RNA sequence: GCCCCUAAGCGUGUGCUAAGUGGAAAAGGAUGUGCAGUCGCGAAGACAACCAGGAGGUUGGCUUAGAAGCAGCCACCCUU
């Protein structure tokens, strides 16, 4: 939290990506820039790959927009913000993520109402 | 060892320390090793 | 154009002179004399730290509202006697600025 | 040098008050 | 060097090294200055050394002012001569410097370089001296 | 392993490959055969290929964007005529000219958009002092 | 300090025999002129005392300066040890006062040594990098300027120059054709050089005669008066010309210590050819990626690494 | 002056000194003390953070056979 800058980033992560249907979060460690570029190209249909300080994104989103999720902001996790898909493009974040060990998925915050363990073990199958 | 009344860093690597009640300059370059006396 | 006058409490001087001025400076108060068209030189002590802060933040030509035992008087720092070694304000000549 | 220095500096004592004969 | 074109009296009493400087105590020409903090007879050789140090540190640009002028002749009698038989001939040219006197002034765009050059000069000088600035 | 940019035309890639393959252990005749079989019709200007040394030998290739910034000098016929780039700017090929060749060479260019690739290519080329 | 001490010792050696009449006269003299309050330092200088004009003081100062000059000789020995041990070709610019020399150094290299039209502008020899055309590095050193009859008191002042001459490898002899009969200058410098050679019992090293100021010369001599010398080089440092010829003559005259080789360094070595390029003079290197044939003039230590890929031809 | 020599205080309160400084003297120099100011505070370190990426165009152009981010000169852009 750096005041002016944090406020601008709060605006960016509040009024530019929270307006989505599904909010996924991937814990990323050992991921190379090329690896994430390839994965993003694979999932170019959905998500936007936005990541910032967990405390910052918590204090921004969980208090201005989305509600009901806090534990997802205690580790190195990058948010997805599915553009228009619901679970159809979730394959690119499920199989192409679990084949690389790293990029561990979490979330499944469908229709921005309630949180779950991940919901991708069940709903991302389709 | 450069033993002079005045010891100062000669490069950005040199560090001024005070060891045994004595100002010295320690550096990765032994040429810049100094001591106050 | 103009700016808010800087507030400074300037108590009048009970005792004046060399010893009085030195003691005031030791206490940390720059002695001053406020004169001007009103034709009434007053002998004041401005808090040295606050006066110097005002001077260095708004410059020598900074208008000052001196609270002199409740009364507020506008005045500009006409002259500053500053010691060349200690660099402290030895004395201030303030000129009343009627509005 | 040392002798004169000591004889002169011993005037810097509380009893002498900064003065001594022959400095 | 700095030597007077002429002096009305070439065998003068030693300048009295007392009191702080009453004039020339602020930077009136340049942006930075060297203010003396002790009394000393700063000689023309010391002035020359200090100004050359400043000029060689600032290299190309910048302007240097030498506020003090060594116009006071300190005399010296011939070597291995007894006391008496008149006063010695003029030997050194000194400026009576007192605490608070600004000896040199410098204008140079780079503050660090200006301060380093003034530090050179101070090291050449025989007194404690600080770097003062026009901005009060 | 090593990008090892060598002439796209199979003329004589001796300076780059020789010393490079020296410590790598790859034999010159086999590598020349592999490179000749790779650059069959890919006779452009220059290709960088990643050998990807395996446990003993790989002979792998990785072509990404042979022309890259190096295409502008050979397109304008200016060659090594940019001493102080951005100062002694040469090869006045406008942006309306360089955009077509940039799109032509656009295969990977680490870019997902035409505008992004164009900006990257403009920045790369201008490093040699170009008046696009 | 070295130059000042040498000059002070020279002045005291000159003053000691003649301290009575001329000594007292110049002791009295306070005008601040040649000799009289001239000093032994430089700007301003110690004119008030000059050469101390006093037997006891002069002798004491002479002994002190002799000890000091021994110390400075040791210091210069240490300083020149690096060059002496590198065995790098040393080229000494000797010659008469004026006549470029310092200008010739600043031209053949990028140096900025003091170049003034006055006489005895250079009092300390100064060494610098130089690259022969063939690439052979060398050390070009400007020296102090000689005169027709150098005072015998300046032995210590000129000891540095004489030591540079003794080491030497080419002795670039700089003269100017814009003087009255430059052959007299040539002869004076040649006699001092021959005296040094006799003193140090060494073979006379090459002497590359070079003439400058030719641009400012009168050109009265066609080819045998203005260029009466058969193989003297003409440069005129100021207007760039002839300096390439001077460099070529330098390189030709300076015998090489390297050995020409034909080594076919493989392409799996890399370092053994990069170092050949680095310390060495590559030329006619084959572009074949297979065993090359680099005809470089490698130095002695590298010349022993041939049996790796020397081949036979 | 007041620990013993040596008369009277190993006096009282608070703090500082580590140098036997006290109990002799420029420049250089603190991980000693309070005091003040200026940045970062985001928790009396921050995006100098124990673990991760640190990329890509590209080996940016002059340079030679080598200049690969780091013989030497030019500025030093964009993408993600
Ligand atoms: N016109 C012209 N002038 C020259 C030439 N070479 C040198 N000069 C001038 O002659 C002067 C000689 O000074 P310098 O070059 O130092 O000669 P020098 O031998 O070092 C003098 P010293 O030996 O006492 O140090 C210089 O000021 C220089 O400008 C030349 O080729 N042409």
């Amino acid at each position: 939290m750096a005041k002016a800058d944090k406020a601008t980033a709060v605006a960016d992560i509040a009024e530019q990506f929270k307006a989505s249907t599904a909010t996924v979060v991937t814990e990323y460690r050992g991921l190379t820039v090329a690896n994430l570029a390839e994965l993003r190209r694979a999932l170019g249909d959905s998500a936007t790959y936005t990541v910032a300080k967990n405390t910052l994104v918590k204090r921004a989103a969980s208090e201005a927009g989305i509600e009901g999720l806090d534990e997802l902001f205690a580790g190195p996790t990058a948010i997805a913000f599915v553009k228009g898909e619901a679970v159809d493009a979730a394959k690119a974040i499920k199989k192409f993520a679990k084949d690389n060990k790293a990029l561990v998925i979490k979330g499944g915050y469908m229709d921005g109402k309630a949180l779950s363990v991940a919901d991708v073990e069940k709903i991302a199958d389709l | 060892m450069k033993v002079n009344p005045s010891v100062k860093p000669i490069c950005d690597k040199c560090r001024v320390i005070r060891r045994h009640g004595r100002v010295m300059v320690i550096c990765s370059d032994p040429r810049h090793k100094q001591r106050q006396g | 154009t103009a700016n808010i006058p800087n507030k400074l409490t300037a108590n009048v001087r009970t005792r004046t002179g060399k010893g009085a001025s030195r003691q005031a400076r030791r206490d940390g108060k720059v002695p001053a004399v406020l004169y001007g068209h009103g034709t009434d030189p007053q002998h004041l002590e401005l808090n040295a730290r606050d006066f110097a802060a005002v001077l260095r933040s708004h410059g020598t030509n900074a208008i000052l509202t001196l609270d002199i035992e409740g009364t507020e008087q506008l005045a500009l720092t006409k002259a500053l006697d500053v010691h060349p070694i200690r660099r402290n304000i030895q004395h201030a000549d303030l000129l009343v600025v009627q509005r | 040098a040392k002798r004169g220095r000591k004889k002169r500096d011993r005037k810097h004592s509380k009893a002498n008050h900064g003065k001594r004969p022959n400095a | 060097m700095l030597i007077p074109r002429k002096v009305k009296h070439r065998k003068q009493h030693h300048p009295e090294q007392r009191g702080i400087a009453s004039g020339g105590t602020s930077v009136s020409f340049g942006d930075y200055g060297i203010q003396a903090l002790e009394h000393a007879y700063i000689t023309n050789r010391q002035i020359e050394s200090a100004r050359i140090a400043i000029n060689r540190h600032i290299k190309r640009g910048g302007k240097v002012w030498i506020n003090i002028f060594p116009d006071r002749p300190l005399t010296k009698k011939p070597a291995e001569t007894r006391m008496g038989s008149g006063k010695g001939s003029p030997e050194w040219w000194v400026a009576n410097v007192k605490p608070g006197r600004v000896l040199f002034e410098l204008s140079y765009p780079d503050e660090k370089t200006a301060r380093d050059a003034l530090t050179r000069a101070i090291h050449k000088l025989p007194i404690k001296a600080r770097i003062v600035t026009r901005e009060e | 392993l090593i990008k090892l940019q060598i002439q796209a035309g199979q003329a004589n890639p001796a300076p780059p490959v020789g010393p490079a393959l020296g410590q790598h252990g790859v034999n010159i005749m086999e590598f020349c055969k592999a490179y000749n079989a790779a650059t069959e019709s890919q006779r452009g200007n220059v290709i960088p290929v990643e050998i990807t040394v395996y446990e003993d030998r790989s002979f792998t290739f990785a072509l990404k964007t042979p022309p890259a910034a190096k295409l502008l000098l050979k397109a304008a016929g200016v060659q090594k005529g940019s001493g102080e780039p951005h100062k002694t700017k040469v090869a006045k090929v406008t942006w309306d000219q360089v955009r077509e060749i940039a799109e032509t060479k656009k295969a990977d260019l680490n870019a997902n958009d035409i505008d992004a690739a164009a900006k990257i290519i403009a920045g790369t080329a201008r490093s040699m002092g170009i008046t696009v | 300090r070295e130059g000042k001490a040498q000059v002070s010792l020279a002045q005291m050696e000159y003053m000691l025999p003649r301290l009575r009449g001329w000594g007292e006269s110049m002791s009295r003299q306070a005008g601040g002129r040649a000799g009289g309050a001239g000093g032994g330092v430089g700007t301003r200088g110690p004119g008030e005392t000059k050469i101390e004009t006093d037997r006891r003081r002069i002798r004491e100062r002479m002994a002190k300066l002799r000890r000091e000059i021994r110390d400075m000789k040791k210091i210069r020995d240490t300083q020149r040890g690096s060059r002496r041990r590198s065995e790098i070709p040393s080229v000494a610019i000797v010659g008469y006062t004026n006549a470029g020399k310092s200008s010739l150094l600043n031209a053949l290299t990028g140096a900025g040594v003091l170049v003034e039209n006055a006489l005895f502008a250079t009092l300390e020899p100064t060494t610098r990098r130089g690259e022969f055309e063939d690439g052979r590095p060398f050390v070009l050193t400007d020296t102090v300027g000689f005169v027709r009859h150098l005072p015998t008191q300046l032995v210590e002042a000129f000891r540095s120059t004489l030591e540079e001459v003794v080491d030497a490898d080419l002795l670039i002899h700089v003269v100017d054709g814009s003087d009255v009969n430059p052959l007299a200058q040539i002869n004076a410098v040649r006699t001092v050089i021959n005296e040094v050679v006799a003193e140090y019992d060494i073979a006379p090293p090459p002497e590359l005669l070079v003439v400058n100021k030719i641009d400012a010369a009168t050109g009265v001599g066609l080819a045998q008066l203005r260029r009466a010398l058969p193989d003297a080089v003409f440069v005129s440092a100021r207007t760039g010309d002839g300096l390439d010829k001077l460099r070529s003559r330098m390189g030709e005259l300076v015998e090489s210590t390297d050995a020409t080789v034909d080594v076919t360094i493989p392409y799996d070595r890399g370092d053994l050819v990069a170092r050949v390029h680095t310390d060495g003079h590559v030329d006619a290197t084959e572009h074949t990626d297979a065993g090359t044939r680099i005809k470089a003039r490698v130095p002695a230590p590298l010349a022993a690494t041939l049996r790796e890929y020397a081949t036979f031809a």
